[PDB]
């Protein structure tokens, strides 16, 4: 239960409903102070609410990794229908937790900031500033390193 | 006095409600936004048309 939730690696809703269902849903215990998981009366609703949560986690993880994803491809991933996925994205975008651009025609989802050619050049400028710092440092390690031939 | 007041109230409501549906950008279909916004098909087209200008 902990492990799937903790990884930002892909999960699929369905696998989870069965996996958790056997082990976790049971929620046996002796204390009267907790027996809540899905065994209790509000517990039933809590499992219903879990569909929404899992699918939303899939959206966050995909937002970072992917920059552009095909629409078709994202619905499989989330475990949602074509209409549902496009719809679920707008609600999230207005609410502000991920930023997607939704084509209601099933075309593409862009988790990027709006592309400019200009944008890309700037990202390289920063990398360049780092790249120079690394090259100056490295030269030094070379001089000590050349001296030795007794440690090979 | 009443009419004017009601009118100002109408232009503001219309703008607030639109921002939520539109927000993904790109090519949202007039029809999907229409459903979410809580508007009719004929009304949404006209409201959007005024708004571009």
């Amino acid at each position: 239960l902990l492990k799937l939730f903790t990884t930002m690696e892909l999960m699929r809703w369905s696998t989870l409903v069965e996996d958790y269902g056997v082990e976790l849903r049971k929620g046996s215990s002796e204390t009267p102070a907790t027996d809540v998981f899905s065994s209790t009366e509000e517990g039933e609703k809590r499992w219903k609410d879990l569909k929404n949560r899992v699918v939303e986690h899939n959206i966050r993880i995909m937002a970072k990794y992917y920059t552009r994803i095909t629409m078709k491809r994202m619905a499989q991933l989330l475990d949602l229908s074509v209409d549902e996925s496009e719809a679920f994205l707008s609600n999230l975008v207005v609410n502000k937790t991920i930023f997607a651009k939704v084509d209601r025609l099933a075309g593409v989802i862009n988790f990027q900031r709006p592309k400019d050619p200009n944008n890309l050049l700037n990202d390289w400028s920063q990398k360049l500033n780092s790249l120079m710092s690394l090259v100056n440092k490295t030269t030094h390690l070379i001089a000590k390193e050349e001296m030795i031939h007794n440690l090979q | 006095i009443i009419s004017t007041h009601l009118a100002k109230l109408y232009d503001n409501l219309l703008e607030q409600n639109l921002i939520r549906v539109i927000e993904p950008f790109s090519r949202v279909q007039i029809e999907h936004i229409s459903s979410l916004i809580k508007l009719s098909k004929a009304d949404v087209e006209r409201k959007l048309s005024q708004m571009i200008l």
